[PDB]
């Protein structure tokens, strides 16, 4: 099982202040359990995950995650390492990181943190062999994102 | 004139004050392309690639002259404390196609 | 110090006629020579010398091959040559003390017989790009009044400069592209990072007009720095590392991307052959022919010089001939009138060897051209 | 010895154009005229932008990317020259590209070419 810690004083994340609406999905229980996100890729949630991102994250991140007032999430630096993997990408929205970038669980569920996640590996640009987040036949599909 | 240089040679990331402004640089870019701070911060870049980079200000920007910062090579940083209000706008030396902005207000 | 055969055939030449010139009572009375008219044949090599302060350009009768004038030029200039032999011009770098000191970027107009300048044109706050000579960094536009040049830093930027009133005009700010091919009067393009083209209009005054092509080729694709550009027919060709070659058609006004066209058979490539060199490509407008410079090379030995020629045609692909050069030949070019001769120079013999573009013999060679020369231009009078 | 051959390098001699830090050196060594392998030569200028390559080292079979800066405000040296291109890339990727004369950032404005250092500034790939 995932050990889910805050990225930034190491003390445990509480889902217990975490929505009842959504906590039920099998992503959601499958993530819990194994740490994999299975909406990575997956072209039946991309287009609500795109609509997602646009409403809470592009305005400091960038249209396609390139980075704006806030830093970029679309190469492979990560400012927290963990963020390559992610139960580390799950972390760092859960419980927040610093400044304005803080805790979602008032605002999304944890279904919806996953389909976010998702779109977020999707603006990836980097190089398919370096993304560990994916499977054999997730990369097999999968190209570096251009607008 | 619109800035002031806390260290004219580069450091070591680790002396980077907790909670300062940074820039992260690396697969050739600014992370954070367009930086907000309100007057009087200090701004911090770091390097964290092995290419070398640096932050360049054309004459009129900063100043009467031009600003062309040290090389940072990786794990290294540069601050600039800006003291006037408004955009503005640099480059990598090297690298003219690597540009950032800073928005002070 | 050591005379090639054309050169001792001209030095007997002129030994008989002052022998004969004193037999029959002529006296010496020293002047000034003009060179011969523009044509054709004459070709120009310029030698950076190997990134010496101080430079020199040869002109050079490629028919007799005979040297007829010399040019002095500062660290790396870039040469220009009108078409129709009107003039010829290039970009220049000098300092107060040899390598040291202030700084005077200029461009410096000749005369095409007289040899003598006609215009010393300074380019204000040093805004040359500095970097091993490429033809196509320096441009002329077509009618010949105007002079563009490349600036890399501070910004991307192509300086302006009116021939016809000898003065500086304006630098013109460009997005993060490279080279500049004169279409018109008033408009070039230029090759950017993103592997697009950028078509920039201009004017006296005002921001240009940019506007970008498809991109034509992939980011492991590498386009060489010395593509070759004849402005008369509008035809941009340019060869990768591996000897794949795309021509752009830029007559209609607009960039037209022709089919690609592998440069190097199924067996060479599979023989490790590559091109390599510094002018590497040569294009006959009439024609329409490519000549391109190959060997057998590692994949990252692009510099070194090839000792063969592949020509191929343009509108098919079709090899058409493969020559042996006899030498290290660094870069080649060709004279474009109707039986065209091949110019094959050596950096590291210093000798420029002439060859029939067509059976690919060598007829003959110019040597002593200075200290690392690279640089062949020659004008296209057709 | 073949300049077209595959480029081997060595790690005895910083003279020669085979040493492995100039894998991608264009010019001269500055070794040669008074300058160290990582040092300037008196009286010239020190840039501080480059191009860069990573050079394979065959004694510790590790990849070190080179920084080569040129020491600037002087004529050519004239002295063991050399011309390696590995990973070179063309002019539009100016990062790797080494026909550019790396003098920027060199003071009083220095431009002209001199020699150039092969200083290693971290681990490549
Ligand atoms: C502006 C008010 C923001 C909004 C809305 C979102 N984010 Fe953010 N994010 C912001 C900042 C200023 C920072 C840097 C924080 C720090 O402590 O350094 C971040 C950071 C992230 C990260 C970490 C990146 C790394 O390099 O490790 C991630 C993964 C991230 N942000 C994701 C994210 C998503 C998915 C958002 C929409 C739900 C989102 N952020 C909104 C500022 C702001
Ligand atoms: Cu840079
Ligand atoms: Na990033």
């Amino acid at each position: 099982a995932p050990q889910f810690f805050n990225i930034i004083d190491g003390s445990p994340l509480n889902f217990d202040d975490a929505m009842e609406e959504g906590r039920d999905t099998e992503a959601v229980k499958h993530f819990l359990e194994t740490g994999e996100n299975v909406y990575n890729e997956d072209p039946e949630i991309l287009p609500e995950a795109e609509e997602l991102y646009a409403g809470m994250c592009s305005g400091c991140h960038g249209h396609y995650a390139e980075g704006k007032i806030g830093p970029g999430l679309n190469d492979a630096y990560w400012t927290y390492p963990g963020n390559e993997t992610d139960v580390g990408l799950f972390s760092t929205l859960y419980g927040g990181a610093t400044g304005q970038m803080g805790p979602m669980w008032g605002s999304l569920t944890l279904d919806e943190m996953l389909r976010t996640m998702a779109w977020v590996r999707h603006l990836y640009t980097g190089d398919p062999k370096d993304a560990s987040w994916l499977t054999d036949e997730q990369k097999a599909g999968f190209t570096p994102f251009q607008p | 004139d619109k800035a002031t240089i806390p260290s004219e040679s580069p450091f070591a990331a680790a002396e980077v004050a907790d909670g300062a402004i940074v820039v992260d640089i690396a697969k050739m870019k600014y992370e954070t392309p367009e930086l907000h701070v309100k007057v009087g911060d200090t701004v911090t870049w770091i390097n964290r690639e092995a290419m070398p980079h640096n932050v360049h200000f054309v004459a009129g920007v900063l100043g009467e002259a031009a600003l062309k910062g040290p090389m940072m090579k990786k794990e290294q940083a540069y601050s600039l404390t800006f003291t006037e209000a408004g955009t503005y706008d640099y480059h990598c030396t090297p690298h003219p196609f690597m540009r950032g902005k800073v928005v002070v207000e | 110090e050591a005379e090639t055969q054309a050169q001792e055939t001209q030095g007997q030449a002129a030994a008989r006629a002052a022998a004969a010139d004193l037999a029959a009572g002529q006296d010496d009375e020293p002047r000034i020579l003009e060179a011969p008219a523009p044509d054709a044949r004459r070709v120009y090599v310029n030698d950076p010398a190997h990134f010496a302060a101080v430079t020199q350009q040869f002109v050079i009768d490629g028919e007799a091959g005979r040297v007829i004038g010399m040019i002095d030029g500062g660290f790396l200039p870039n040469p220009v040559v009108a078409d129709d032999g009107s003039f010829i011009a290039h970009a220049s770098t000098v300092f107060s003390r040899i390598a040291r000191g202030e700084r005077t970027d200029y461009v410096e107009v000749f005369d095409p017989v007289t040899l003598l300048p006609t215009a010393d044109i300074e380019l204000p706050d040093a805004p040359r790009f500095l970097v091993g000579t490429y033809p196509w960094m320096t441009s002329l536009t077509p009618d010949g009044k105007t002079l563009l040049f490349y600036q890399f830093s501070p910004a991307p930027a192509v300086g302006v400069v009116d021939l016809e009133g000898k003065a500086f005009k304006r630098m013109l700010d460009v997005p993060d592209c490279y080279h500049i091919f004169p279409t018109a009067p008033d408009t070039f393009f230029m090759h950017c990072r993103d592997g697009s083209l950028a078509k920039v209009a201009f004017g006296t005054e005002g921001t240009p007009e940019i506007t970008h092509t498809e991109v034509f080729h992939p980011e492991d694709e590498f386009l060489i720095n010395h593509p070759a550009y004849s402005q008369k027919a509008g035809r941009l060709v340019w060869p990768t590392y591996t000897g794949k070659i795309h021509q752009i058609d830029l007559s209609s006004g607009d960039a037209k991307f022709l089919p690609a066209v592998e440069a190097l058979t199924e067996a060479e490539r599979a023989d490790g052959w590559r091109p390599g060199g510094w002018q590497q490509v040569a294009y006959h407008r009439a024609l329409d022919r490519i000549y391109l410079l190959v060997d057998q090379r590692d994949e990252w030995r692009h510099k070194t010089a090839s000792r063969f020629v592949v020509v191929l045609d343009a509108k098919t692909g079709e090899r058409l001939a493969k020559f042996e050069m006899g030498h290290e030949i660094d870069s080649i070019n060709v004279s474009q009138d109707e039986k065209p001769l091949l110019y094959a120079l050596s950096t590291g013999d210093k000798t420029l060897y002439i060859h029939d573009a067509e059976s690919g013999e060598e007829l003959r060679s110019v040597n002593q051209l200075g200290h690392g020369p690279q640089v062949i231009t020659t004008a296209d009078m057709g | 010895t073949d300049p077209r051959a595959k480029w081997v390098p060595q790690d005895n001699d910083i003279q020669a154009c085979d040493y492995w830090r100039h894998c991608s050196i264009d010019g001269n060594i500055c070794d040669c005229s008074g300058g160290s392998l990582t040092n300037c030569p008196p009286g010239t200028k020190l840039a501080t932008a480059s191009w860069v390559a990573s050079c394979y080292n065959p004694t510790d079979g590790q990849s070190y990317l080179i920084a080569y800066r040129d020491c600037c405000g002087y004529n050519v040296s004239g002295r063991c020259p050399c011309l390696n291109t590995e990973g070179e890339l063309p002019v539009y990727r100016p990062e790797f590209a080494n026909d550019i004369i790396w003098c920027f950032g060199a003071e009083d404005d220095a431009m002209t070419y001199h020699c150039t250092i092969s200083p290693i500034v971290g681990k490549a790939s």
